[PDB]
RNA sequence: UAAUACGUAGGGUCCGAGCGUUGUCCGGAAUUACUGGGCGUAAAGAGCUCGUAGGUGGUUUGUCGCGUUGUUCGUGAAAACUCA
RNA sequence: CGCAGAUAUCAGGAGGAACACCGGUGGCGAAGGCGGGUCUCUGGGCAGUAACUGACGCUGAGGAGCGAAAGCGUGGGGAGCGAACAGGAUUAGAUACCCUGGUAGUCCACGCCGUAAACGGUGGGUACUAGGUGUGGGUUUCCUUCCUUGGGAUCCGUGCCGUAGCUAACGCAUUAAGUACCCCGCCUGGGGAGUACGGCCGCAAGGCUAAAACUCAAAGGAAUUGACGGGGGCCCGCACAAGCGGCGGAGC
RNA sequence: AGGAGGUAAAAAUGUUCA
């Protein structure tokens, strides 16, 4: 499960990616607050498109920061 | 393929709405 | 709506009129129905004061109230909307469930069977009607009282709304429909929503007896009458005034508004021209 | 959608024999079956089978080919088309390739060459040029 | 200014009581392509769909015999064309 | 523009428009086109099952609808951008490029318009014809870690490469420009001219249909060789740069 | 090899057959 195949949310570690789950979304963000590109985690394009929309739903609910800096 | 036959066209038209431009006002005094 | 006439007079080529449709009686209630006289324009002395007033068709006065501070917690529901010939909005009759029937302004959206609910503790619905201490703020209100009981004097006409944008004291800022911001005290009373009729404006009423019964007389200009009638007056062949645009009476364009007023305080910007 | 399998029929097996493919599956219908034994006939292909299909019947052509893969055919063409049906009369039939050719003719007398219409004296629905 | 393209001489050639020109039509011209064309860039795919008329029609049984095909009769004037 | 306190910086407020990162030879859509989030309503597609009907299919003249952007109307809105416009600059001149501003417009609502390099410059449907390699969606299956975007098989897509074949060539090449069938649209030398007249549509702009006279003996497409480039790369030369000495000015 | 962006401002034209 490395780099071009880590979905672990596909493999193991399924987990539903939810936007108040912030421990899980703060590894799937930079130190500057943006998103890490599918070539970076290793996603699905599904699983990268619902953590996008789930980090955006939690910046609008302020559990995690539009420009974190 | 090449430009040269846009151009012709491109100038002919040009020159044709200019026309119209130009005779708008006598062109509607004599249709209308 | 508006309901375009059709060309078959020229005094009815590009005439419009309201398609009377979220009205649902001809006839008002006649408990609320004092009566009016036309004054032409004259007053107590029986003379013109205000020009180009007249004639008119005969009306009669609907009792609105403006000052809905007395029901309180006593709902109503709108029994009817009906036509209003002093105002330009439509007026909604309220039965209020202790037997008091009303007249109000006729927000937008409303239509019989909605219920109305007054006080602080109503919902923020259109036609409720609550403090501006109670209304939150990006609010869009009408019917506005510039004091405490002193009744409804803002966003009353047609389509017209006031935007309260903030509540930072015992003053409420409200953008009114000029344009103008200013503080009101929030215990002043503001009914919720817009006020309906809004397609009013773009009534084009076709020929001059129109307006002749809506009570306005011609206006004539003052480049035609004579210097001893006007300022702009004289001069062979047409003319442009002579002088600077003045009125009647000599008085130029510009501010009329008296300095030093009291209200000065309580506006924080004056309106907009030009932008 | 498919309008004739006569075609589709001619252009599997001409798409095959470019390719040099021994074989060519196709649907099965009974015109088809008998032009292909029309072309075993004449030594055009080498055998045709009719199998079952999942739904319903297949033709397996065995084509032909020469030691040094030379193409038994060298060209196929329909000519009665939908949307342009030609008949021939017995009198005025066709010569494919000068006669070294082969064109299959429907007629009553079942389907069968030029050659063979001419001798019986018949014409009819020309569907295909097989040199 | 050094013309086998003009004009003339010789000489040659094609025809021959004709020879040339003009006009008209067909051909060549597969250059409206049925036989017998094409459309990415040469002229040429409607901006895209829906859908009417129309055109077209998978496998199969039987029948009609309309198309189709065979045969025969009548007609298809004479002249023409062609063969003798 | 500021020095009347600008720029900058901090705080607060108003308002408009667009939605960074995700986000790409990626996805959806018939095309146009679609990118903040949520909710609501809604269309299409794909796979699998094979329960159903039983050729009901394909195309589609005309016709109808949709149809970027600009534009038009009415009514709102209008932060930024910005035709026009105005200055400034450059310039021989600059109605331009550049700068400073800045109106319509861009935005919303309802409607008109109905065009575009609306391009894959490639009509739709079907069947067949070597493979390789990516990637998107789904079904299954086999090593089995029985971890598992480990692989395979298959359907639908979307890309790159490459056969045969085709092509004037460029190139296309199972997403054909191949092999074939059906249907539609369109072409028939370049200009004149997609113009006029007429008609239709349209508020208008203009669009759609659509010629002729006259004129040329070409217009064109692809590719080759050169030349050229205020294209690129590499390298040279008193070519420049660094220096010395001159000419141009005097007389002869 | 692993990793921001840039600048050349403007500067026109070319009788003859060829």
């Amino acid at each position: 499960l490395k780099k071009p195949r880590r979905n672990q949310l596909e493999a193991l570690g399924v987990t539903t990616i939810d936007y108040k789950d912030v421990a899980v979304l703060r590894t799937f963000l930079s130190e500057r607050g943006k998103i890490r590109s599918r070539h970076v985690t290793g996603l699905t394009p599904q699983q990268q498109r619902q953590v996008a929309t789930a980090i955006k739903n939690a910046r609008e609910m302020a559990l995690l920061p539009m420009a974190g800096p | 393929g090449s430009v040269i036959k846009k151009r012709r066209k491109r100038m002919s038209k040009k020159k044709h709405r200019k026309l119209l431009r130009r005779t708008r006002v006598q062109r509607r005094k004599l249709g209308k | 709506g508006i309901r375009k006439y059709k060309p078959t007079t020229p005094g009815r080529r590009g005439a419009s009129v309201s398609d009377f449709a979220e009205i649902t009686r001809s006839t008002p209630e006649k408990s609320l129905v004092r009566p009016l006289h036309g004054k032409g324009g004259r007053n107590a002395h029986g003379r013109i004061t205000t020009r180009h007033k007249g004639g008119g068709h005969k009306r009669a006065y609907r009792v609105i109230d403006f000052r809905r501070h007395d029901k309180d917690g006593v709902n109503a529901k709108v029994a009817h909307i009906e036509y209003d010939p002093n105002r330009t909005a439509n007026i909604a009759l309220l039965h209020y469930l202790d037997g008091e029937k009303r007249y109000i302004i006729a927000p937008q959206g409303l239509k019989q069977g909605d219920v109305i609910e007054s006080g602080a503790n109503a919902d923020i619905k259109p036609g409720n009607n609550l403090p501006l201490r109670n209304i939150p703020a990006g609010t869009v209100i009408h019917a506005v009282e510039l004091r405490p009981g002193g009744g409804a004097k803002l966003a009353r006409s047609a389509g017209v709304s006031i935007q309260l944008l903030g509540k930072e004291g015992t003053y409420a800022a409200l953008r009114m429909p000029s344009g103008e911001i200013r503080r009101v005290d929030v215990r002043c009373r503001a009914t919720v929503g817009e006020v309906g009729n809004a397609e009013q404006s773009n009534i084009n009423w076709g020929k001059a007896g129109r307006m002749r019964w809506k009570g306005k007389r011609p206006t004539v200009r003052g480049v035609v009458m004579n210097p001893v009638d006007h300022p702009h007056g004289g001069g062979e062949g047409k003319t442009s005034g002579g002088r600077h645009p003045v009125s009647p009476w000599g008085k130029p364009e510009g501010r009329t508004r008296k300095p030093n007023k009291p209200s000065d305080k309580l506006i924080v910007r004056r309106r907009r021209t030009g932008k | 959608t498919m309008t004739d399998p006569i075609a589709d029929f001619l252009t599997r097996l001409r798409n095959a024999n470019s390719a040099y493919h021994d074989e060519v599956t196709l649907p099965h219908s009974k015109l088809k079956a008998n032009i292909a034994e029309i072309l075993k006939r004449e030594g055009y292909i080498s055998d045709y089978r009719t199998e079952d299909a999942r739904v319903g019947k297949s033709l397996v052509v065995q084509l032909k080919y020469g030691p040094s893969r030379e193409r038994s055919i060298a060209g196929l063409r329909r000519v009665s088309k939908p949307g342009l049906r030609v008949y021939a009369k017995s009198t005025n039939l066709p010569r494919v390739l000068g006669g070294l050719g082969v064109a299959i003719i429907s007629t009553s007398s079942g389907l069968l060459t030029d050659r063979q219409a001419a001798r019986q004296g018949v014409g009819g629905e020309v569907l295909a040029y097989v040199w």
